RNA sequence: CGAUGGCCUCCGUUGCCCUCAGCCGAUCGAAAGGGAGUCGGGUUCAGAUCCCCGAAUCCGGAGUGGCGGAGAUGGGCGCCGCGAGGCGUCCAGUGCGGUAACGCGACCGAUCCCGGAGAAGCCGGCGGGAGCCCCGGGGAGAGUUCUCUUUUCUUUGUGAAGGGCAGGGCGCCCUGGAAUGGGUUCGCCCCGAGAGAGGGGCCCGUGCCUUGGAAAGCGUCGCGGUUCCGGCGGCGUCCGGUGAGCUCUCGCUGGCCCUUGAAAAUCCGGGGGAGAGGGUGUAAAUCUCGCGCCGGGCCGUACCCAUAUCCGCAGCAGGUCUCCAAGGUGAACAGCCUCUGGCAUGUUGGAACAAUGUAGGUAAGGGAAGUCGGCAAGCCGGAUCCGUAACUUCGGGAUAAGGAUUGGCUCUAAGGGCUGGCAGCCGACUUAGAACUGGUGCGGACCAGGGGAAUCCG
């Protein structure tokens, strides 16, 4: 697993051809975006909430999204 | 305090092997375990590694020597005589 | 700092085999604070009776498990152990239910 | 040199010539030696590091290399343009930083040569880190409640692989030059061949945090499928402290040797500098950097592993190599009792309680008179405080011999850490002394040396 700490490189890895699916985990005080690539699983952690759901529509349309309920 | 009155390093042997044998090995054990002065670096760190190996703790130089002492009388006389032969041969 | 706990003996009182009275004075005699069971150790700990809802309030550290232990002692004393059982609905709460 | 294929470009495939050069000897020999790389959760009637789910990782391969990044893009001159910036000539460019230890994401290079790792005994002491045990609390669920008990018991977490930080070690570096010698260990040991004192660097970081990761696991309470369900829900998985404690592991240091305590496969670094690239760009050769693509064939895998799956003719009191190891007492992995786990008394039961047995005990008075012979049994036995002879190879004899004490309960005194001659706050077992007290009993079970004087032999 690899943690992504700045905002934009997460989208950069998300738009790679290798990426399979992104799953959204919504626990208290954190929001985790997990993108599954061939080699690693990249996790981006957002502390607040508003960045999270204004990014939720910024993922590429062709990439599968799964909300963990 | 003085623990033993006339037995030294061979006090570890208890009452075995005989007094004459024990006092014969006493001097050899003392010499073997003694630390000598390294003629190279001047430190007192010339300790015996094995039979005839004398290694310097800090100088990191090892020398071939006697089995129980760093030097041997035969060796020192031989060295002196050979030096004399060397100087006399070429004058 | 406030500590607040509740006891719900509603099922057995509506059934009609025990009443909340003996429960309440059992508490205000046998609650001991710093090991002294007299007069609740002063007004440091307060007891209140609602409709089959026994409320205990305090500020000195208190034990929800203390409360459970006392109600189990009551059940044994008045012979309800094989009928009733004390469980926890949520935090700061206990309630008595059947088997 | 000769021929072929692919846009015959550039390379591959050969066939011949030139040139280059050791083998320690074919080959076999370890399911405990060396040997890259997989962990967690779930699942069966019987299989799981192998199946499923999820996270990884090693090795090998690839015409066009799939891609980024590095090699890399600067300076001079004549210019244009107010400048910004843009033209035309030359020149460089196989990386950069730190005084140094060394650091940075890569940072060309052959035959050859050097070195390292693999690759090392036994014992002692100490320190660090885990697991376990222990103490004080918060929860959740159980047990007792004739009286008492804020009570007793169970449970209360995070993998591999990355990143960061503690914490350990350094025989690593820079400044400076020390006697009134200093630093320092349980012990040692260290220093003008550079100590103390400052400031750095490196290695291991199995610990903590984070990504994994709460989504899963577990403990409880409640609803479902009336079932065939990785069913669905609520809550919780918390805060601390100590220890010459035990086990494992890492590290430092010392002792012993007429004992010095493996080899090879495999891998890596360095010295050299034969070669290759391009003429200023669409830069090239080349990359042990990041990501991406493909594959990993063959054999074993069930179970027993022992008072019933092995060998003794057998379900034979024999024999047969290992890892894990709780609480109390206690020096103790001793003996005795208990918890997790296991078992049904060892190839039969019932009723009687004669002799003689086998295995345990106790005996008045005497105390070896028994017997070949104190055979057997019995006495002593731990610990603390006194005391300890002849002889001696001077080390021993020695726990010599011989004495006194030992319970319970209530106290006193001494022995430490952290924070701000003092004050406050925490604390772990010890040692000594005293009083009181019991039908003189106190190493109360268990554990647990009888002694002395001599002779012979070794
Ligand atoms: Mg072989
Ligand atoms: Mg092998
Ligand atoms: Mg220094
Ligand atoms: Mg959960
Ligand atoms: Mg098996
Ligand atoms: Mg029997
Ligand atoms: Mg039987
Ligand atoms: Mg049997
Ligand atoms: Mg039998
Ligand atoms: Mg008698
Ligand atoms: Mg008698
Ligand atoms: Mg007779
Ligand atoms: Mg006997
Ligand atoms: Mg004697
Ligand atoms: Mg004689
Ligand atoms: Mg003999
Ligand atoms: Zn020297």
């Amino acid at each position: 697993p690899r943690k992504i700490e700045e905002i934009k490189d997460f989208l950069l890895t998300a738009r790679r051809k290798d990426a399979k699916s992104v799953k959204i985990k919504k626990n208290k005080d954190n929001v985790k975006f997990k993108v599954r690539c061939s080699r690693y699983l990249y996790t981006l952690v957002i502390t607040d909430k508003e960045k999270a759901e204004k990014l939720k529509q910024s993922l590429p349309p062709g990439l599968a999204v799964k909300e963990l309920k | 305090a003085k623990r033993t009155k006339k037995v030294g390093i061979v006090g570890k042997y208890g009452t075995r092997y005989g007094a004459s044998l024990r006092k014969m090995v006493k001097k050899i054990e003392i010499s073997q375990h003694a630390k000598y002065t390294c003629s190279f670096c001047g430190k007192t760190k010339m300790k015996r590694r094995a039979v005839g190996i004398w290694h310097c703790g800090s100088c990191m130089k090892t020398v071939a020597g006697g089995a129980w002492t760093y030097n041997t009388t035969s060796a020192v006389t031989v060295k002196s005589a050979i030096r004399r032969l060397k100087e006399l041969k070429d004058q | 700092q406030l500590l607040k706990f509740t006891l719900d003996c509603t099922h057995p009182v509506e059934d009609g085999i025990m009443d909340a009275a003996n429960f309440e004075q059992f508490l205000q005699e046998r609650i001991k604070v710093n090991g002294k069971a007299g007069n609740l150790g002063g007004g440091v700990v307060s007891l209140e009776r609602s409709k089959s809802k026994i409320t205990v309030t305090s500020e000195v550290p208190f034990s929800k498990r203390y409360l459970k232990y006392l109600t189990k002692k009551y059940l044994k004393k008045n012979n309800l152990r094989d009928w009733l059982r004390v469980v926890a609905n949520t935090k700061e709460s206990y309630e008595l239910r059947y088997f």
